[PDB]
Formats: C-alpha cells, structure tokens, sequence
C-alpha cells in the first residue's frame, strides 16, 4: 500500500516531469526495446528503433496513463480498470514484463530528475509501479 | 544447466516411462487452462472455452505431442542444451513472437503433469532433477533472443 | 481475485487432504529446499537433513496456516495478518520465493491427489496459492 | 553475456568516470531503502531505520565500496564472469545465506545510480550493455548455489 509520504512523493516527481511525460514515456520505451529483447515479442508489428513514430506516440499513451493513476492514487483498480481489461484480455501480455517497463520508466526518471530522484522518492516511485503492475495485471485469471 | 552423473540416470530413468502423448497434451492444455493468457498464440486451434474444451482439442493434444517430441529429443544432449535448442530459440523469437516466459511456465506446468502422473514415485530428488531440466531448455530456448 | 467457483474448488480439494495436511506441508518445503535451492538461504539455522524433525514440525505451521487461510477464504488479509506482519517485519524473504513454495505446494498436491487435480482444480490452487503469497508480502514496504 | 564491441568501449568508457566508492555506497544504500527486506543481513550495521540512516550510514557506505570494488575488478573479466565471482559465489552461499534475487535487485539499483549521476550520458544503448554486464554479474554469483 502507498504511504502518506510515498504519495506526496510519486505526486511531486510526477510533477517535475511536468510537461516532459510524453518524451519520457517514449524513453522509457525505447529503452525497454533495447535492454530488454524478450519485450518486442508484443510489437512485432512496431518500428522499434531509435526516433521510431509508433514508439513517440505510444509513449504519449503510456505517459496519459500514468499521469491519471496519479491523479486516482487512491483508486487505481478503479482508474485503471479499462487498460487492464485491454492488457488483460485483448494484448495479454505476460505479468513478468511489467516489471520491466517499471524499471526503465525509473532509469528514465533517474536521468532527467537530479534533484528530485532522492533514495526515498526512488523508493516512492518504485512502489507506485509496482502497484500500476499489480493493478494492470489483476484481471488475468 | 549441468547435471551430475546421479541427476542424469534419474532423469533418464524416469523419462523411459513417460507416455509423451498424454503428457504433452496435458502439459499444454493445463498452460492454458491455469494461464489462459498463454492462449493469444493458439487461436487457430479452434474452440479454447472451457478447460474441457482446451483438453480435448485435437490441436492442443497434437501440439502438446510435438512440443514434448522436442522436449524429449533435447534430453539427449544434456550436456548442450543452447546447441541443441539454438535453432527453436530464434524461431520462437523471430517468426513465432512467443515470450520467453511461456517456456519456465511450461516447464513447471509439465513438473505437475509429471507428478499427478507419476505420484509418489515422483520424488522430491527426482522432481528436483526435473526442476534442473526444465530451467536448462526454458534457458536453451530463451538464449538465441534478441 | 479468487472467483467464488475458485474458492469452492479450493475448499473442496483442501476437504480432501483433510489431515494430511501437516504431511503435505513438510513434503512441500522438503521439494522447495531440493529444487530450488537458494531457499535454503531462510532456513541455515535449520537442521536440513533427510527427515529432520524440525522441517517436518516447520511444514504442520505452514500447513495449518493455510487450512486457516482456507477457512476464511473470503477474509484472508484479516486471517492471515499476524503472519503476514511476520515475513514483512521479521522474517524479510524475498518476494520471488513465494512462488516457489507456491509451485512446490501444488506439485505436492498434484502427486497426491490423482482424481481431485483436474485443470479447473490445478487453476484454481494455484490462485489461491497466488492470492496468499500477496497477503503475506503485503506489508513488506 | 554477449557484448558488441561497441558495447564494451561503451562500458569501459562510462566506468572510467565513476567514483566506484561513491557508487557502490549510493547502490548498496539504495538498495536497502527501496527494497528494505534487504535489511535482513546487515543488523550489525546499526541504524537503519529511515531513508536517511541508511544512506548515510558508515557501515552500509563501507560495505558499498567492498561491493562495487568487486563487480569494478569484474569488468576486467566479461568473458569469464563466471569463474571470477566463482569463490564470491560460493562464499554468499555457504557462509553468508544472501538469497541471490538480491543480486539481481542491486543490478538494477546500481543501473539507476549510474542514470542519475550521468543524466543524458546514459543513454539507452550504454544502459542496454550495462543492463547486459549487471545480469551477467548476478548469473555468475548465483551459479555455485547450492
Ligand atoms: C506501466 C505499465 C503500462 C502502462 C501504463 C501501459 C499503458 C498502455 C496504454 C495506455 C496503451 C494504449 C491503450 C489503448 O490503445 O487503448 C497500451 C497498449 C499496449 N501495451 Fe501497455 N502499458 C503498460 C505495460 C505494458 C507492457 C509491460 C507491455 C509489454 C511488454 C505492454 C504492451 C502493450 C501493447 C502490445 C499495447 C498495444 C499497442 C498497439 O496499439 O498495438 N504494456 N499500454
Ligand atoms: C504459502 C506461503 C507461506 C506460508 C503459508 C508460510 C507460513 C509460515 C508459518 C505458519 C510460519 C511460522 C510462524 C510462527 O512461528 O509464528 C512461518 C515461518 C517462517 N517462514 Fe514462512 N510461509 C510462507 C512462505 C515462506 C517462504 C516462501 C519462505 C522462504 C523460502 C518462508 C520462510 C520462513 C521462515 C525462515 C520462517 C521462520 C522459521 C523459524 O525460524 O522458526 N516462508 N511461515
Ligand atoms: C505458449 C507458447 C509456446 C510454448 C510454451 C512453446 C514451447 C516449446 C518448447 C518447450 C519445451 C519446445 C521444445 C517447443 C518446440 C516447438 N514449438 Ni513451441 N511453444 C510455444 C508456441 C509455439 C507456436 C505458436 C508454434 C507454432 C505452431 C503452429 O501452429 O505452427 C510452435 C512450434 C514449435 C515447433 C515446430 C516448429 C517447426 O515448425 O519446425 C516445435 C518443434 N511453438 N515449443
Ligand atoms: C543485500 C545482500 C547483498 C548483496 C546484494 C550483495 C552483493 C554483492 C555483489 C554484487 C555485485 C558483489 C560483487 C559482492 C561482493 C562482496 N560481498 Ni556481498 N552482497 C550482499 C550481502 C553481503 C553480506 C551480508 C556480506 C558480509 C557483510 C559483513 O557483515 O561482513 C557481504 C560480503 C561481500 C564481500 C566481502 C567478502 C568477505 O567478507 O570475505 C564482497 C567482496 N555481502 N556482494
């Protein structure tokens, strides 16, 4: 469950990134591509190299997304009930790779948020995906 | 990855008395069955409804067999693993799009089939034999992945 | 989320094992500590060798833990909270071998239960398996 | 483990730039915050109970730089990472209990440490490679697990 302190703290870095989400998400994305293979096996029908069109536009997706758990910290299984129906039932990607996502979206945030990726906002921001994941994966079985 | 010479004998013990047909075809419809997402692959083999829609389809039974088949063929090269799989690793990533994950999810499926089968002749020793087996092909054929 | 067709099933199969649970708990962690070894590193103050009274006194405690988990099947965050406080407080194991009791308990009952362990049966186990191992790391962050 | 020669200089070139001992206390204090089972091992090291105890900590600082001061000396060592963290391996086995997930856990902490010190310097290719050193750096102290 998210703290006091972690929402206070996923809400402020979520801030900072501000304007940015978009191009973070398509980071995020592309270095998800790149670090880990077994990931394109969803995109096989994705332009997955650098400045690729599907990969900017779905990182806009990605970014809108999480920018709306944000604002419904507290009712994520709710705000999120669609995508994970869509992830759940439609794409039906495997749970493993949410993690995998997570890990880049914060090597993402590491790189453009000096100051604000302190230890405790790192712990924050790791737990708020784990629970966008959690949430994203429910519907499964 | 490397099995010792009692590992080996307990593995091959144990698979002399494997009926691949039955066990691959219930190895395959349960990973379907207990993961359905594991479905998105095989929507050509028709009717995936119900687990006893899953278990009796006739395509489902014939790709269990021709999985295990290979499964079964691999275990002759125990010692080469990656070699022996190196072929399938880049079909399943390059032309088939299968995750990788869905191998160590077959791989503990098939322990269950193994021991519902085998019951108490199935061993904690022998199963953790098994457990070395599945983890080397699961790696084998996720290795040629880029 | 375990369906009410899942929690019949899993009442239904524990009925079955009745009081052979203590005996399926010790044979479970005996397959955990030879098949997946890295386990052991939770249990060096254990005595592992073969029949080791201590395992098979550690596999009652588990087992009994999810008859009580199988009891209160609609209530398990409550049934099952001063354990769930232990392994987040005290105990800290690692997340990713709660899958491998998880996997380890089924066998055990895959090996035991010839007419029981259909594939609805095995699905329905192995969420509930899933949903304790949530409850009991719920409390880790 | 297969870097591209690109990769290796993209590796050695970025390491040349970090202060291991400062890194390796970051990571290992890092690691401890956002995963704090981890914890588990280092009661002896005092207080921990807060993000700032822990980074801050002399002990977990100390420690940090033994660590990295190893996984450094194995950067040497790409086509054999197996046989360098061979008696490490071993040791974190036998002697230490430290389940090896925790290996896996610090891989990525320490990739998170070397984005934030680097900012656009690390970019997805020299994170790729450095993703491929770190899981490679985790399989080879797992492997004589026992
Ligand atoms: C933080 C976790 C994730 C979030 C917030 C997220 C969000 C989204 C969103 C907003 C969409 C578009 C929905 C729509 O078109 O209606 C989408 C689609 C998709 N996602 Fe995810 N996703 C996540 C994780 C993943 C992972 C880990 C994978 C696989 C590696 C994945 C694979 C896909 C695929 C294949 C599509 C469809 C792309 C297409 O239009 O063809 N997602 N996701
Ligand atoms: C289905 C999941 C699990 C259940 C139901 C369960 C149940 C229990 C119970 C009932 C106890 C005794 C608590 C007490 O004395 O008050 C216990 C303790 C313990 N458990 Fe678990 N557990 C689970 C998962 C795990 C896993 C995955 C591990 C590590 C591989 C683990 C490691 C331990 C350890 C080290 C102890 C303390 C043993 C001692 O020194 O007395 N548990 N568990
Ligand atoms: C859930 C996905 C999935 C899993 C777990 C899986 C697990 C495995 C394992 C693991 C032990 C082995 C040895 C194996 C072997 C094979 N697979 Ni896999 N395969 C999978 C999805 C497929 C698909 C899809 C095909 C194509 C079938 C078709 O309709 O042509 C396939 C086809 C094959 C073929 C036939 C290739 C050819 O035409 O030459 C073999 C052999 N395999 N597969
Ligand atoms: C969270 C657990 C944990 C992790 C992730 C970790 C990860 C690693 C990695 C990964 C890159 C490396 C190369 C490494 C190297 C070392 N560790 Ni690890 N160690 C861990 C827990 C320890 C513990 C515990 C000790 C002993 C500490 C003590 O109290 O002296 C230790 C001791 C060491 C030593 C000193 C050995 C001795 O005392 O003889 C080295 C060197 N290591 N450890």
């Amino acid at each position: 469950v998210l703290s006091p302190a972690d929402k206070t703290n996923v809400k402020a870095a979520w801030g900072k990134v501000g304007a940015h989400a978009g191009e973070y998400g398509a980071e995020a994305l592309e270095r998800m591509f790149l670090s880990f293979p077994t990931t394109k096996t969803y995109f096989p029908h994705f332009d997955l190299s650098h400045g690729s069109a599907q990969v900017k536009g779905h990182g806009k997706k990605v970014a809108d997304a999480l920018t709306n758990a944000v604002a419904h910290v507290d009712d994520m299984p709710n705000a999120l009930s669609a995508l994970s129906d869509l992830h759940a039932h439609k794409l039906r990607v495997d749970p493993v790779n949410f993690k995998l996502l997570s890990h880049c979206l914060l090597v993402t945030l590491a790189a453009h948020l000096p100051a604000e990726f302190t230890p405790a906002v790192h712990a924050s921001l790791d737990k708020f995906l784990a629970s966008v994941s959690t949430v994203l994966t429910s519907k499964y079985r | 990855v490397h099995l010792t010479p009692e590992e080996k004998s307990a593995v091959t013990a144990l698979w002399g008395k494997v009926n691949v047909d039955e066990v691959g075809g219930e190895a395959l419809g349960r990973l379907l069955v207990v993961y359905p997402w594991t479905q998105r692959f095989f929507e050509s083999f028709g009717d995936l409804s119900t687990p006893d829609a899953v278990m009796g389809n006739p395509k489902v039974k014939a790709h269990g067999k021709k999985v295990l088949g290979a499964f079964s063929d691999g275990l002759a090269h125990l010692d080469n693993l990656k070699g022996t799989f190196a072929t399938l690793s880049e079909l399943h990533c390059d032309k088939l799009h299968v995750d990788p994950e869905n191998f160590r999810l077959l791989g503990n499926v098939l322990v269950c089939v193994l021991a519902h089968h085998f019951g108490k002749e199935f061993t904690p020793p022998v199963q953790a034999a098994y457990q070395k087996v599945v983890a080397g092909v699961a790696n084998a054929l996720a290795h040629k992945y880029h």
